């Protein structure tokens, strides 16, 4: 056993001391200058004006917002049992917790940042009325927080949580107002002001288990923490297609125009004021110059650079940029794609909706393990064998392409004489589990009418 | 680096061949020479920082008495000795592209070919003690009786050689012998001409040359225990035993710094820098003759022995030698080297002064004779490692 | 018989040589920098700005992603269960494991690791409760683990483990935490490696096997152990590929515009100061220079490189990853003609789909011989033989196109007086086993109703 | 001696240097007794007593 105190301090260290490496791919979704995005061909004074590229944000949102949970379908013991629902329904237990947290909000904000960082954190507690929380005190609190505000130490002998620290700074101040360790079965916290640590309140728990949870973006099972979305190759287009652009914003402010010169001329024979370096021509429009030079005199001028030359290579960038990323070609190069059929649409769709729907399973074993902890914790005695064999149940995330899937559903259905029984007509056309029981009401009031 | 080096493998001079649709198997090619002493003596289970065998020792004793004679006391007495595994190491270099390629499998013929080099060695060792390093107590080679075999095995092996062994009450438990001594197994004859190991039309291997027993003591066959004039041995192979730690390493690395001259003359070459790769090699063992003199070398022809005697630095007193059992006159610590060999010369039978040799100095004489000598320093009050031992030949 | 501290050591030095293989495939899937991919023509300072190149990622991913176990058939002794009952039956219990131990979301990880490095492994015990915790006390635990964490030799002769080391390091601390060591009659584990190496905690089995299995990519049976998906053939165009990409990154810095010369006046006669060697053009855009221009001056310039020399390069090499890998065309945005038709997308991801059918039959082999131990292990008894004829059932790799198999259905069953039986229908239209025994559910549900 | 690590040595030796490390930094910044340039004063460094 050790101290709280000594936990503490060694892990507000590992805390702030990983906050170096996340700062590294925060950069690139939000988009700050970087030192390898500036344009070489730039000159020193015009290095101010950068250009930002948008690759990174377009792939995490267009992972993020297209998943959403629609519910867990723990199986029935003793023969399976759909319809079942109420106080008789370990299914819409969980459910009634994921809706009064209003985790259909907070889920899927904590998946991006997942995407980002590679890691959130789920966090579980009762509530405590003592703090005017303005929540069913019934109800267990379930949290998500980002890794640039939570860190958790990890077994890699058995992948289980040891201990880990939460901290809430001054918000702009950037220095610790308070910070709560959770131990293997209590959580303390402390708060300061004038650096002074108050004296820790805690609240002890039943559980084995730390009451935290990762979410991990794992792209393999060698990963151990998970990894942030934004890859190595999505970074590297990301940062050529930024210098391709300011070499393009800087060309097109010095060397899009011809530069016209005269050679032969004496300076005087032209009226240039000695003083101030240029006479000054008229040209409005049609006048012939005629001021004069010696035999060998002429006119000559620098080409423009032809601007053609550089938006050939972001052309080429873009077309690398769609394919190492999943993303459908009209996201990225916005040229000549065509996605105009129903089934087209599922072509071109393909690759991303396939990846969303790894990222589904991916994080569907978190949150299957944080319901878990809540009931454990909730209902305190041991989990009901039933919830390890559970599923998360997660929306169809492709486009909802409603009238083919209408009119291949009524074929199969055939008024009742057909191929499929009304239920998976219903799982076929996409109702949501929540919105399935209310078709329940409403079949059973169209069968009083006839 | 360069073509041709001769520490490290680039695509050098003797690979040349071995891309072309020409190549063949070596029709010619060895089979590999495992250990022998790993094949005879026990082995035991050591750890790194080695085991003490402990050995009784103690007079323990009774006494005859009469009736309210007051019975006598006694004490028993007990000792230990150490035994430490030292390691033997070597390091092998290719460029990676050699590597990535393995060129006739080369990279698989060098970690076979280092493994047969580490069980050779510690044959040599154990055997010949080549280079034993100081942790392994004796090698086989050190023993100081010997015998003849070529005239006739069966006199040799189970008469003249058991002998000189029963005599000191050293069991004959086993025989190991080299790969050459089958023709005079072969020419074992009888006054008739017919052969001793072998019956009948004679169409069998003679019975050692099976593997077979020689008067109930199994053989052992080798083809690399000849080691000069010796060519076997034969004694209580129950006295020597070994151990491994752990097992055959093979660490690899592409980045390290090796120095290709020495500790003393340093010449570095970076890994990284010439693109190389390197394997590190190394065992540890241990080994412990119990009693060295239980064994006799094997011999053709009726060769003398030669041997250290030293005084260890002794100023008074007097020491004595034997030879085959016959027994000195009392003799003074510095004696002349003329005045030793009048000491040998002495001895009651066979000891003719132009076979018998001394050839060293004043407390330090290096001796050759026909025989076991051995010697007793009960009388010098000096010199307390004052001691006997054989010695190689150059 | 064998020294088992002894073969512990002996398997981990035996299991980093192999580390020293695996590094080289990990850098094409991470794109961390390698030697092949830096760009020749490219200042040795501009050869920081690497080109990361994603073919690898992509050509894994889509294999990986496409690959879903939902079930296994174990052909029944002839009776009134010819597959199932749909409780208490073969299929059902192996099903359960298979829930329990989440390997959906673990297996389609391993998958990945097993594309990438070549082989992975499943591990086989029963949980211990007073070590390991969140899991069914009943059910063998059942891991998948990747050989960055565990080796196994294989005797050539039978095709089968001898034994095998699990290795855990202790995170950035580059050092062994605990191994464990796997045999035939037992395993062994030693808890602690760091500071003191701690005396082992053995645990008897009653199997004749190792309780490990191989998944490998042995894709001919000549690669007797498995070999890398991201063949040689793909990895020479993926560091070829960033050549030409790092040559044009460079040529857009230095090279897309003109080098504009005067070869006339000497510098103090056109004004230049001599101490820097420099001045001030003030270039707004109208204006004429006017130079003297002795001894027959004139100006000229060297021309831009033209940047779609090396975009045709690109396109080439597009072309050859699409034909090698067996990817959609789409997938590298190599061409624009998207299959805008719902029999064309079967035509343009016929190889893809086929490719992933075969990885599917050699990672269901190793499946089948997990699931034979882990029951070997449970039950105690030698198993039933029918568990030998055991085969795994895995989703259909080809996108969905539900409308197409919808008609198409509904047309063959006719009402129930057509071609098919209706459990067949089900079966055409792709709803796993588990959607099939609870769609019998609710057809008993509407015919009970009538 | 890593093989063995005798008195657990190559781990003691681990915290007795974290140990050394921590007390550096105190010393260079109450005294300044061996501190970098990089470090701008230290305590003993004031003047007033």
């Amino acid at each position: 056993s050790i101290d709280p105190e000594k936990l503490r301090d060694q892990l507000l260290d590992a805390f702030e001391n990983k906050q170096n490496e996340l700062k590294s791919s925060k950069a690139y979704y939000d988009a700050e200058r970087r030192p390898d995005a500036i344009g070489l061909a730039v000159p020193l004074d015009m290095r101010k004006y950068l250009a930002h590229v948008g690759y990174p944000r377009t792939y995490v949102d267009a992972i993020a917002e297209r998943q959403e949970l629609e519910g867990f379908r723990i199986p029935s013991a003793n023969g399976e049992e759909p319809e079942s629902g109420g106080e008789n329904d370990p299914a819409s237990e969980l459910w009634d917790w994921w809706q009064a947290n209003n985790l259909d909000i907070e889920a899927t904000l904590g998946h991006t940042d997942a995407l980002i960082y590679g890691t959130a954190y789920i966090t579980i507690s009762m509530p405590d009325p003592e703090v005017d929380f303005d929540v069913d005190p019934e109800v267990p609190l379930i949290r998500v927080e980002p890794p640039t505000a939570l860190y958790a130490e990890v077994d890699p002998r058995t992948r289980k949580v040891l201990y880990a620290i939460r901290a809430i700074y001054g918000a702009d101040g950037n220095e610790i107002v308070s910070a709560t360790l959770y131990l293997p079965d209590t959580t303390m916290t402390w708060l300061r002001a004038e650096g002074e640590w108050e004296a820790p309140t805690s609240t002890p728990h039943g559980l084995e288990m730390v009451p935290v949870i990762p979410i991990s973006n794992r792209t393999r099972l060698s990963d151990l923490y998970g990894t942030s979305e934004i890859s190595p190759e999505l970074r590297s287009v990301t940062d050529a297609a930024a210098q391709i652009l300011m070499n393009m914003q800087g060309t097109a402010n010095l060397m899009a125009i011809p530069q016209r010169l005269i050679f032969g001329a004496k300076p005087e024979e032209l009226g240039i004021n000695a003083e101030t370096g240029q006479r000054m021509f008229d040209a409005y429009m049609a006048r012939i110059l005629a001021f004069e030079g010696g035999e060998g005199a002429h006119a000559e001028q620098f080409s423009a650079a032809e601007l053609r030359n550089f938006v050939d290579a972001l052309d080429a960038l873009d077309r690398k940029a769609a394919s190492y990323s999943g993303l459908p070609p009209q996201y990225l190069s916005s040229s000549s794609d065509n996605p105009a059929s129903a089934e087209a649409i599922k072509a071109a769709e393909s690759r991303l909706v396939k990846k969303v729907e790894r990222k589904n399973k991916i994080f569907g074993g978190a949150w299957e393990q944080a319901m878990r902890l809540a009931y454990k914790m909730v209902k305190g005695g041991d989990i009901p064998t039933e919830y390890y064999r559970m599923e998360t149940v997660w929306r169809d995330p492709s486009t909802p392409t409603y009238a083919a899937k209408a009119d291949a559903a009524a074929k199969l259905f055939a008024n009742g004489a057909g191929l499929i029984p009304r239920e998976r007509g219903w799982v076929d056309m996409g109702y949501t589990i929540v919105e399935r029981e209310q078709m329940r009401q409403w079949l059973e009031q169209d069968q009083k009418q006839g | 680096s360069a073509d041709h080096s001769q520490i490290a493998q680039t695509k050098d001079t003797m690979f040349t061949g071995y891309l072309d649709p020409v190549q063949a198997k070596d029709y010619f090619a060895e089979a590999e020479k495992t250990s022998i002493v790993q094949r005879v003596a026990q082995k035991i289970p050591m750890g790194a920082t080695g085991i003490v065998i402990p050995h009784w020792t103690g007079d323990v004793s009774a006494q005859w008495i009469g009736e309210g004679d007051m019975k006598p006391i006694t004490k028993g007495n007990m000792t230990k000795r150490d035994v430490h595994p030292a390691k033997i190491a070597t390091i092998f270099v290719a460029s990676a592209e050699t590597v990535r390629a393995n060129p006739a499998n080369y990279l698989g013929t060098m970690r076979t070919k280092v493994a047969t080099a580490i069980a050779m060695a510690f044959d040599n060792a154990a055997l010949h003690g080549t280079n034993a390093p100081s942790a392994f107590q004796g090698y086989l080679d050190q023993s100081n009786k010997t015998q003849s075999i070529s005239p006739n095995a069966y006199q040799g092996l189970g008469v003249s050689g058991l002998t000189k062994l029963v005599t000191d009450g050293k069991k004959w438990t086993h025989t190991l012998l080299d790969d050459t001594v089958e023709p005079v197994l072969n020419g074992s004859v009888d006054a008739n001409g017919r052969p001793l190991f072998v019956e009948s039309t004679y169409e069998s291997l003679t019975t050692p040359f099976r593997e077979g027993r020689i008067l109930g003591r199994p053989t052992i066959l080798s083809d690399h225990v000849a080691e000069g004039d010796v060519v076997g041995y034969a004694g209580d192979f129950s006295q020597i035993i070994w151990g491994q730690v752990g097992g055959l390493s093979f660490d690899v690395t592409d980045q390290a710094t090796l120095n290709l001259g020495s500790q003393e003359s340093p010449n570095f070459v970076s890994l990284w820098q010439h693109n190389l790769v390197a394997v590190r090699v190394e065992a540890e063992y241990g080994l412990l003759i119990n009693d060295v003199n239980a064994f006799v070398k094997l011999t053709f022809d009726p060769v003398l022995t030669t041997y250290a005697l030293d005084l260890d630095g002794a100023s008074a007193g007097n020491f004595t030698l034997s030879l085959d059992g016959k027994t000195s006159a009392n003799i003074a610590y510095n004696a002349s080297t003329a005045t030793v060999k009048s000491a040998i010369v002495a001895i009651d039978d066979g000891v003719s002064a132009d076979d018998v040799t001394v050839t060293g100095s004043a407390g330090d004489y290096t001796i050759t004779v026909p025989g076991t000598l051995t010697a007793d320093f009960s009388g010098l009050t000096d010199g307390e490692g004052a001691s006997i031992s054989v010695v190689s030949v150059g």
